[PDB]
RNA sequence: UGUUCUAACGUUGACCCGUAAUCCGGGUUGCGGACAGUGUCUGGUGGGUAGUUUGACUGGGGCGGUCU
RNA sequence: GUUUAUUAAAAACACAGCACUGUGCAAACACGAAAGUGGACGUAUACGGUGUGACGCCUGCCCGGUGCCGGAAGGUUAAUU
RNA sequence: UUUUGUAUAAUGGGUCAGCGACUUAUAUUCUGUAGCAAGGUUAACCGAAUAGGGGAGCCGAAGGGAAACCGAGUCUUAACUGGGCGUUAAGUUGCAGGGUAUAGACCCGAAACCCGGUGAUCUAGCCAUGGGCAGGUUGAAGGUUGGGUAACACUAACUGGAGGACCGAACCGACUAAUGUUGAAAAAUUAGCGGAUGACUUGUGGCUGGGGGUGAAAGGCCAAUCAAACCGGGAGAUAGCU
RNA sequence: AGGGUGACAGCCCCGUACACAAAAAUGCACAUGCUGUGAGCUCGAUGAGUAGGGCGGGACACGUGGUAUCCUGUCUGAAUA
RNA sequence: UAAGGUGAUAUGAACCGUUAUAACCGGCGAUUUCCGAAUGGGGAAACCCAGUGUGUUUCGACACACUAUCAUUAACUGAAUCCAUAGGUUAAUGAGGCGAACCGGGGGAACUGAAACAUCUAAGUACCCCGAGGAAAAGAAAUCAACCGAGAUUCCCCCAG
């Protein structure tokens, strides 16, 4: 059966990538939270 | 934004109060009007977005004094 | 609004006449067309 | 104690310029014109939306009855 | 044709057709504190809303209630003064 | 454990080890105990000072009355033969403890409400741009020719190739049954079944966001979640219940 | 003080008390330059769409109350020693 | 400062050094790819593609620098439109982004409590947003007091539940 995750790198990057995060205040707050938590991987990029 | 260029009047918040004293949040807006003011020193019309109160200030002080105040703030017109 | 007439204005008076007009009449007509000036001194 | 007027204001008419631009602004002009529209105040309407209430006793509950 | 992905596929939904009703254009209507945008680069043979549901024969009586539409004399009635 | 009552066929525990529930702060009252006593005690602060300073305050030594006010009395009433409350009992500050108050207030547990974000890689609808539909049927309009007509109409043959047309693979579905139900599979397999040029189907990308979307409408769908998604926060919500 | 060392170290080791140290950069505190800044004195001046008001709301411990005072969205509007 | 040393897992190898250029420690310098505010344009971060000026070429090319946006100021220029103004280009200066709390401001819940609930509460709390500083804010009486007086603001203890 067709499951929910149907990977596409283009859609992944456009939806959740670094530049998508940087494009809005709320996306930049995601990056701020993840840097503050000390995440090794900030985004899907 | 709904801001008087002369006075700086802007929307403020408060309550509607019913007879039963139910408070619901509201805004109070300034009575703003875009108006073409004759500037006889410059021989031209300057359009300002002004409250009716701001219009009374211009009548009292004169447009030259008011535009000088706008230049001091950096309020462009 | 008190103004000083400069040109002779009909239904008002003559040069130098102190007269009370509605603020709209002064603001939008008499002053921009150089017929009156605000009574400043 | 009617309408008329233009100058505020409107223009999602035309033309000109910023300009390589169906935005915007400025200008010219026509039309409308103290109307429309907006602010504050105010009467109406308002399950469109919201917060809630909608009792207890009881040979289960409800219905009926009851409550001093 | 459509539908309850995973217990209902149907008589349910839709449908062409019909009717009522709104709408003169900066349309009604909708999204939007707004600017705007859709409606439509359409213009009443158009567009929205509502009900009915091919076609055939048809669709009677009631406007008192509730709504809507029109009226505007009189009563009542807000801020204001 | 809960109960009127449980061997109960009521609850809970497979076993062991480890962890797991009346606390803390401040106020207030009572008891004990210690100090001082008609007094007791200081707060902040100063001080290198657990000292010492600091008595601002607080409690007590007087009550009665709504109060002015009076005062071992006072209030009541015009006034008490009176009557009510008082006089006729030592307090206060530590320390320990019992209770109360405010706080999560013995611990664990909702369904929910609100705020800010993340999500249309599933799915719903739409937008743009590409792709798919073996094979076989049926034979609409129209056309040509002949007949027919005053001319039409009409009518026969040939032609023509319409359709949410027909039969049927791919493709899209999901009507029945059996199996499976700690599955091969958190929805399938097998045999049959419906649509199959369309209101069709499919690839890639895009747009719509939560009281919001989208819905040929089932409260359906919005990432195995939907009569209000998910994540984080208000947050230890509250829980007269277990 | 404390730590280390083959078990528990004042005297084995590193320290500790105490006494000293900076080529260079630098915080600070005073000192005297330059640059700008101008004090003193006499005479005069003394914050208007403001205070105050009406309407609506908010803030004040103070819920419109008999409600002073403050803020102002809206309409107004003084006296100025 | 030195008789040792070439960071760790982690030995080895090849070496360096022992009286001072081994190593080590501190001050001041140098170097400092690419992404990131990211700033030459673009972009699915760590990539793609330029313009201009200079300098160097073995004519194949190579090197370096600059080129964002906004604000302010100045110069040159410059519409409709006569003067003009808008507008345009260049230059100089500044900004931008990040950061745990505290601080000022713009907005601002609900659960909850009231043994229901609407006034009220929770609370101007949580949260969102803007801005700042080493602190911020406040501050030198159109203040209190009570006929006596005090003398800006802030913070602490009382007053007092
Ligand atoms: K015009
Ligand atoms: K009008
Ligand atoms: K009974
Ligand atoms: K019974
Ligand atoms: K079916
Ligand atoms: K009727
Ligand atoms: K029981
Ligand atoms: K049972
Ligand atoms: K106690
Ligand atoms: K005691
Ligand atoms: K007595
Ligand atoms: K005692
Ligand atoms: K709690
Ligand atoms: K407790
Ligand atoms: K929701
Ligand atoms: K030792
Ligand atoms: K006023
Ligand atoms: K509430
Ligand atoms: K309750
Ligand atoms: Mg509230
Ligand atoms: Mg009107
Ligand atoms: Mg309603
Ligand atoms: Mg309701
Ligand atoms: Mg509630
Ligand atoms: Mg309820
Ligand atoms: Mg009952
Ligand atoms: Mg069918
Ligand atoms: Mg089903
Ligand atoms: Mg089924
Ligand atoms: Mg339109
Ligand atoms: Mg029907
Ligand atoms: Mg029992
Ligand atoms: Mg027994
Ligand atoms: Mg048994
Ligand atoms: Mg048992
Ligand atoms: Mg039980
Ligand atoms: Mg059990
Ligand atoms: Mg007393
Ligand atoms: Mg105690
Ligand atoms: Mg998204
Ligand atoms: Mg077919
Ligand atoms: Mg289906
Ligand atoms: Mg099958
Ligand atoms: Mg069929
Ligand atoms: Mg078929
Ligand atoms: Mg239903
Ligand atoms: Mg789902
Ligand atoms: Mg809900
Ligand atoms: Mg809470
Ligand atoms: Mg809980
Ligand atoms: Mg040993
Ligand atoms: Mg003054
Ligand atoms: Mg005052
Ligand atoms: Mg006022
Ligand atoms: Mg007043
Ligand atoms: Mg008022
Ligand atoms: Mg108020
Ligand atoms: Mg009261
Ligand atoms: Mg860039
Ligand atoms: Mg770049
Ligand atoms: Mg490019
Ligand atoms: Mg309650
Ligand atoms: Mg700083
Ligand atoms: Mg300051
Ligand atoms: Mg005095």
């Amino acid at each position: 059966m067709k499951r929910t995750f149907q990977p596409s790198v283009l859609k992944r990057n456009r939806s959740h990538g670094f530049r998508a995060r940087m494009a809005t205040k709320n996306g930049r707050q995601v990056l701020a939270r993840r840097r503050a938590k000390g995440r090794a991987r900030l985004t899907v990029s | 934004s709904r801001v008087c260029q002369v006075t700086g009047k802007r929307p403020v918040t408060g309550n509607n109060r019913s007879h039963a004293l139910n408070a619901t949040k509201r805004r109070f807006l300034p009575n703003l009007h875009s108006h073409r003011f004759w500037v006889e020193s410059e021989k031209r019309f300057v359009t300002l977005r002004v409250s009716a109160k701001g219009m009374r200030v211009i009548d009292k002080k004169g447009i030259d004094t008011v535009l000088a105040e706008l230049r001091a703030r950096g309020e462009k017109y | 609004m008190q103004v000083i007439l400069l040109d002779k204005v009909a239904n008002l008076g003559s040069l130098g006449d102190q007269v009370n007009v509605k603020a709209g009449y002064a603001r939008n007509f008499l002053v921009p067309q150089g017929k009156a000036v605000p009574a400043t001194k």
